[PDB]
């Protein structure tokens, strides 16, 4: 019922940021906030009025709020929209991220920020609609129309001081990636619905409807391998991973376009929501290579996060690794470890919100983000570097925040299935500390390096301060309290967890 | 109580030297003149096939093959003296400069 | 040694496949209409040869 | 067979556009009048265009041992006519600044526009052959138009030798079937062989040969390299024409003889077939990589699409959705080569002077071209697929018919050569919002048409329903 206007409050709200324009240049921003705001008390609603913690596991399919419209009948197609815990925490994240990008961009007075506000709101509302969206087509319509604002953001109103080739060049190549991807993924459901279609009869595009396809061994790990390319290049999972520092480091200086659809993951979900339980077969084969690219994708970042020398793309390769424990999480078949990459991708989402608004705010007090320019910074801001190094404190695993809450669920649950990945990984939290420690030795820490760092700087404004540490307290809260997070996506992970080890 | 194979094999001898005349000639005037060729021997091998099966139709398909070779004949030749108007040669190599 | 980004380079690889193969295939568009009439003739030859060899 | 009052009535639009060539010539005669006889034209042909309802309430019936009317020919006569028509309203603010003749550019368009509801209605080797060329002759007028322009006239010369070779390619193929057949009509080629005898040499060989008149018209790999230079060098509504109405028509006459022909189920002609699709695709998209030109980009995009096209095509004999796949295809095509087009003829137009370069420099042109750049980035958005586009809805349905008969090969080009395509659409549309250093009513029609164009494209993109029923509408004869 309140799933369309989930979707489309966003859409609306963007044309009418674009269409207010002319009554205003401060106009559009108020228009955003209060689209974000509603968006974010929809979902707020929703979660109130759902009774997530009461509800058990009966089976895939199990939906809290349901809605269907028919969309192109002739394929079976339908806008058919669905609510459940993971969805629901993944939409109200969302909302969260969405305020927050808002917010983030406050004070830009541009002429065409009505068009920036449009593709910020177009870009929020195709990722909600990802996350809702339980019709193959629509899933894929949403998966790729995100893709267009984004690219336009970097493209147009990326970082301003590198050249305009180097923004469009890195735009493109996160288009090609997500695009060519998202075709193979649209290969696969085409075949999974031609398979379906060859062996009932009937046009459907119906995730419920596919989720009983009597396939063979070899179709379905090829069905499986098209889904995972594509979750794959927008995990980020190695080698399909450089399209994300090469898009952080071109986006707009502010980091709202950061905070809306580069850092809300929308392949670990769609992984179990869609890989899982569709192909369980293939997915319970596809296990130790999954779990190994885990593997390298948390060393592997790890690595590329000590070796930069922009803090930007350090904490892009910081996702990149943290994607690679949830891909890791993902396919060892516990509810423990579900639950830990449930957590884990909510806290990546705050830790790196904040992360990238205190870098945004950075490049804005001393103009460079080269970290070799920088440094002994503590003594000359008032509130930034010590939320920054609350913030590198969060993304190596302390606990107190969500991130330790959510890694070491995440491999108490591999170590019930699989030991020998689970220390690695663990080894991989050593690495981790190792580079956020790096981070923050050659951002904050010594003397200054350079002359812009040895002045002092303005101090943060109270919106900016007042988000911040809204962040602080929510990582904080999901570090110390996160039960009603767990019980919120308990039966939707526990319906996925059983129906992919129920059919192996 | 003449080979069907034979009028087509002839059609063809013609069809191929045709195309040897249009690819082998740098004038224009010679490439005008192996299409002129080309489409001879492609209406002589219909007039073989509905002389072989004793129909109308062969000669019809030759009587539309003329018309196009008559229109095209008229074009190619205006295109031509176009040519020959503006650049006083008929040399097809240096009318090229529309590449890559 | 990592500092490069070396996957990043191996997934770069087949652009760089792509806009090579671009530019050889783009010497065929050389402007002379005699070379396009025997790219004409030596198609119908390729096709005729394929249709023969396939039947 | 003879003809009958309702034959008549299923003849109507190829009457009515007739009947306004001879109109049209006759007020040319009269009076030399630009606006009086693009608008005599522009009636016949939205006359044509409204007479399709008389003819699909005539219903679907054979007129002539030549000629099939039925849903089919009534879609490809519809967007025959669209891109007519969008033609001439291009093509009259390009022509306001012309010196020489104006007026007889509407009646090349017009015959052109007959060659192509002839092949739209074509069930015979004769009629296709005579459409073919009555597509092919107009076109060699209006390519060289402006041969006083030096690229005008080169690309006039390379489109005439060219076509002429490929007539004569596709007259000997026809003759070499109908040697091996004994009837020129679609349904009989290949019906006198049996026990798996339908690879007949003489046949597949004359069935080459029409593939290559065929796929030179179709600008198919190996016999494409005609299409970047004579879509630069046209006039840039001839661009449009050539790039729509002669492509879809020649498509639509190719779709509807491999269904009727026995031999079309032949599997040496569906591997040729492959391979040549698969060819155009790859190597239309790797082309135009690297073009700063926007017309040979739209040519090298033109093969590409193509390319698709005929991977729809070779799934025809197998799944039941490929002709509705192609229907769907072509008119999303055609709307956002329309767009693309009519932008670049826009911005070309008021023609000045054949010493003047008639460049386009796309770049900076939102900035005193907003609805243009907008409509321009929406077609380069529906040419590379890009989902909320039209043409993401025909690469969708190229994609399910290339899944269900298993052309796998064809599924991975068309993927690789959508993200090729990707990059360079992409560079034109965001090199239209960078920085770079009319006024009368026809030049305003010119704009609404570009501008509905982009419209349709985007409602249809998130909308197709009424256009699948519509081609679904379309059935031809089993
Ligand atoms: C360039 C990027 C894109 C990559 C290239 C494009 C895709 C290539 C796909 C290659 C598929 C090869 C299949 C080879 C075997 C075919 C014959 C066969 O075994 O058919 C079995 C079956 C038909 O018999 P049936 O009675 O229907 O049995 C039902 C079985 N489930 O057949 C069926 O039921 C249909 C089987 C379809 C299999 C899935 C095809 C698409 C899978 C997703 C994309 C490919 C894998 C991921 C990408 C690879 C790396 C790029
Ligand atoms: C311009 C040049 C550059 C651009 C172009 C570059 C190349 C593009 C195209 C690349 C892809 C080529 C095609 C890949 C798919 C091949 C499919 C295949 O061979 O299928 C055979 C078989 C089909 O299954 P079958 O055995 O028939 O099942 C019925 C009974 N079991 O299959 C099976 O039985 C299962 C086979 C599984 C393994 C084959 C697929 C490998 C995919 C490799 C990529 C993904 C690797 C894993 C993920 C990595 C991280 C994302
Ligand atoms: C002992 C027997 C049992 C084995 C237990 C496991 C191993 C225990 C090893 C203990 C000793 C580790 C010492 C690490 C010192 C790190 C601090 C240091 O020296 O920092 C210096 C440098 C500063 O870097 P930066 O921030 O850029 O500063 C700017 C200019 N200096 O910082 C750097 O250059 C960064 C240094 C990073 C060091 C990473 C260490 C990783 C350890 C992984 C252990 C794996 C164990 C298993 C191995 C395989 C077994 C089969
Ligand atoms: C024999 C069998 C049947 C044949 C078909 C039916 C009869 C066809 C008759 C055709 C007549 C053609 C000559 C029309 C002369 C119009 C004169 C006129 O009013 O001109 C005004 C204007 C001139 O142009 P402008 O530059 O604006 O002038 C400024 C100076 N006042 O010009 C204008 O503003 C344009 C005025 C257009 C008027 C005609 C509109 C209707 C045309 C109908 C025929 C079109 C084709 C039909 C095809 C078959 C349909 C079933
Ligand atoms: C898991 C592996 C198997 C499954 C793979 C599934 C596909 C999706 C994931 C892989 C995507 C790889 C894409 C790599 C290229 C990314 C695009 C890019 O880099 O574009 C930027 C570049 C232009 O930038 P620049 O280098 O400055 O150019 C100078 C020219 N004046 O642009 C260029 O230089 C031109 C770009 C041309 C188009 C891109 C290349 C297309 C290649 C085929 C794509 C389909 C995938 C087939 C399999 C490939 C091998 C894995
Ligand atoms: C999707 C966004 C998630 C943000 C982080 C939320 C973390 C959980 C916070 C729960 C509240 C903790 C403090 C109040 C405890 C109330 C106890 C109620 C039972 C007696
Ligand atoms: C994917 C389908 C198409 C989506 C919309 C594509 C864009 C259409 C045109 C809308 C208006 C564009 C305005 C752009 C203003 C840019 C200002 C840049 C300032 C630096
Ligand atoms: C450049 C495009 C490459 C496309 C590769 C597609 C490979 C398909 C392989 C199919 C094998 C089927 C075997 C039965």
């Amino acid at each position: 019922m309140l799933l369309p206007w989930l979707i489309l409050i966003p859409f609306i709200g963007g044309f009418l940021c674009w269409q207010t324009e002319r009554f205003g240049v401060k106009v559009p921003r108020w228009i955003a906030l209060i689209t974000m705001g509603l968006t974010l008390a929809l979902s707020l609603q929703l979660w109130l009025q759902g009774g997530y913690s009461l509800t058990q596991s009966a089976g895939i399919p199990q939906w809290q709020s349901e809605f269907d419209m028919p969309w192109i009948p002739r394929f079976g197609i339908s806008i058919h929209l669905a609510i459940d815990g993971l969805s629901l925490l993944m939409v109200v994240l969302t909302g969260l991220l969405g305020v927050l990008a808002v917010l983030c961009s406050w004070k830009e007075i541009e002429k065409y920020q009505g068009f920036f506000h449009l593709n910020l709101m177009w870009i929020l509302g195709g990722v909600i609609g990802v996350f809702l969206a339980i019709d193959m087509f629509l899933f894929f319509f949403f998966w790729e129309m995100m893709l267009v604002p984004m690219y336009f953001l970097i493209a147009l109103w990326g970082h301003k001081a590198s050249d305009g080739k180097t923004r469009i060049t890195a735009a493109t190549k996160f288009f090609i990636y997500t695009q060519a991807s998202g075709l193979v993924m649209l290969i696969a459901i085409l075949a999974l619905v031609f398979v379906h279609y060859n062996a009932t009869g009937v046009w459907t595009f119906n995730y419920e409807e596919l989720l009983n396809t009597p396939m063979s061994s070899g179709v379905e790990y090829l069905l499986m391998l098209g889904f995972f390319i594509a979750f794959a290049v927008k995990m980020p999972v190695v080698p399909l991973h450089g399209w994300l520092p090469d898009a952080h480091s071109q986006a707009p200086t502010a980091g709202s376009v950061d905070l809306a659809g580069i850092l809300l993951k929308t392949a670990a979900y769609g992984l179990l929501r869609f890989s899982l339980p569709l192909f369980p077969n293939a997915s319970a084969e596809f296990a130790p290579i999954a779990m190994w690219l885990g593997v390298i994708g948390i060393f592997y970042g790890a690595w590329m996060a000590f070796a930069q020398t922009d803090i930007k793309r350090l904490i892009a390769y910081t996702s990149v690794s943290h994607m690679g424990f949830v891909l890791i999480a993902i396919y060892t078949g516990s509810q423990l470890a579900y639950q830990g990459a449930v957590i884990q991708m909510i806290a990546h989402g705050l830790s790196a919100a904040g992360l990238f608004i205190l870098c945004g705010q950075l490049y804005e007090r001393i103009h460079t983000r080269d970290m070799r320019m920088m440094g002994g910074l503590w003594s000359k801001m008032k509130w930034l570097p010590a939320l920054s190094l609350f913030f590198a404190v969060a993304t190596l695993g302390m606990p107190g925040t969500g991130n330790f809450v959510g890694e070491f669920m995440i491999l108490f649950g591999s170590f019930q299935v699989v030991p020998v990945i689970t220390v690695i990984s663990t080894f991989g939290l050593v690495f981790a500390s190792v580079y956020s420690l790096a981070m923050l030795h050659r951002a904050y820490f010594g003397k200054a390096k350079s002359q812009i760092a040895s002045q002092e700087l303005p101090g943060m404004s109270l919106r900016e301060l007042f988000m911040i540490l809204l962040l602080v307290v929510l990582l904080v809260l999901l570090g110390f309290y996160p039960q009603p997070i767990l019980d919120t996506s308990h039966s939707a992970i526990g319906n996925i967890q059983q129906w992919f080890v129920n059919s192996v | 109580m003449i080979p069907l194979q034979h009028g087509l094999i002839l059609a063809a001898i013609l069809f191929v030297l045709g195309l040897t005349g249009l690819v082998i000639r740098r004038n224009l005037l010679f490439m005008l003149i192996g299409l002129e060729i080309m489409i001879n021997a492609s209406a002589l091998a219909f007039v073989v096939a509905g002389s072989y099966w004793g129909q109308t139709d062969g000669q019809v398909m030759y009587i539309l093959a003329i018309s196009l070779a008559a229109a095209e004949a008229s074009i190619g030749l205006a295109l031509l003296l176009q040519l020959h108007r503006r650049r006083q040669n008929l040399n097809i190599d240096s009318v090229s400069e529309m590449r890559g | 040694l990592l500092k490069r980004d070396p996957l990043n380079s191996m997934m770069n690889i087949p652009a760089v496949l792509s806009r090579f193969a671009g530019k050889g295939l783009l010497l065929s568009e050389n402007g002379y209409l005699r070379w396009y009439v025997a790219s004409m003739s030596i198609g119908a030859v390729v096709v005729l040869a394929l249709l023969m060899v396939l039947r | 067979m003879t003809i009958t009052p309702q034959n008549l009535i299923a003849l109507l639009p190829l009457l009515i556009v007739g009947l306004t060539v001879v109109v049209v010539m006759l007020s040319i005669a009269w009076r030399r009048n630009h606006f009086l006889n693009a608008t005599l034209s522009v009636i016949g042909l939205n006359a044509a265009l409204v007479s399709l309802w008389f003819v699909g309430q005539a219903g679907a019936m054979d007129v002539t041992p030549l000629m099939r009317v039925d849903g089919f020919a009534m879609l490809y006569t519809g967007l025959v006519l669209l891109a007519s028509l969008a033609t001439c309203t291009f093509a009259y603010p390009w022509l306001e600044g012309y010196n020489d003749n104006k007026d007889e550019f509407y009646l090349l368009v017009l015959i052109a526009a007959l060659g192509g509801i002839l092949l739209a209605n074509a069930n015979h080797l004769a009629s296709l052959f005579l459409g073919i060329e009555l597509i092919s002759l107009p076109l060699f007028g209006l390519v060289g138009y402006a041969f006083r322009q030096k690229r005008s006239l080169e690309a006039s010369i390379k489109y005439t030798i060219l076509s002429a070779a490929a007539s004569s390619f596709l007259l000997f193929g026809m003759a070499l079937v109908y040697a091996q057949s004994g009837d020129l009509s679609f349904v009989a080629l290949g019906k006198n062989l049996g026990d798996g005898m339908l690879n007949e040499p003489l046949l597949l060989a004359g069935f080459g040969l029409m593939i290559v008149g065929l796929g030179f018209k179709l600008s198919l790999v190996p016999f494409h390299l005609w299409t970047p230079d004579v879509y630069q060098g046209a006039p840039a509504p001839v661009s449009t024409f050539l790039a729509t109405a002669s492509k879809i028509a020649i498509f639509g006459v190719v779709m509807r003889l491999f269904l009727y022909a026995p031999v079309g189920d032949s599997e040496a002609i569906r591997v040729v077939l492959a391979i040549i699709a698969f060819a155009s695709i790859i190597f239309g998209n790797l082309m135009a990589l690297s073009q700063t030109n926007i017309k040979r980009l739209l040519g090298y995009s033109s093969i590409s699409h193509l390319g698709y096209l005929l991977v729809a095509l070779i799934a025809l004999q197998t799944g039941e959705m490929s002709m509705e796949a192609v229907g769907v295809y072509l008119a999303g095509y055609l709307f956002s080569s329309l767009g693309a087009f009519g932008v670049v003829s826009l911005m070309s137009s008021p023609y000045r002077g054949p010493d003047a370069d008639s460049l386009f420099s796309y770049r900076g042109l939102f900035w005193h071209r907003p609805i243009l750049a907008a409509v321009m980035t929406v077609m380069m958005l529906s040419l590379a697929g890009i989902p909320m586009t039209l043409g993401f809805i025909g690469k969708f349905y190229v994609l399910a018919v290339g899944v269900q008969a298993h052309l796998w090969w064809l599924v991975g080009a068309v993927v690789v050569g959508s993200a090729i395509g990707l990059y360079y659409y992409l560079r034109v549309a965001v090199s239209l919002y960078l920085h770079a250093p009319p006024s009368n009513w026809q030049y305003s029609a010119g704009g609404i048409v570009v501008l509905i164009s982009a419209l349709l494209v985007l409602v249809l993109g998130v909308w197709p329903q009424p256009l699948i029923s519509i081609v679904r509408l379309a059935m031809p004869l089993m």
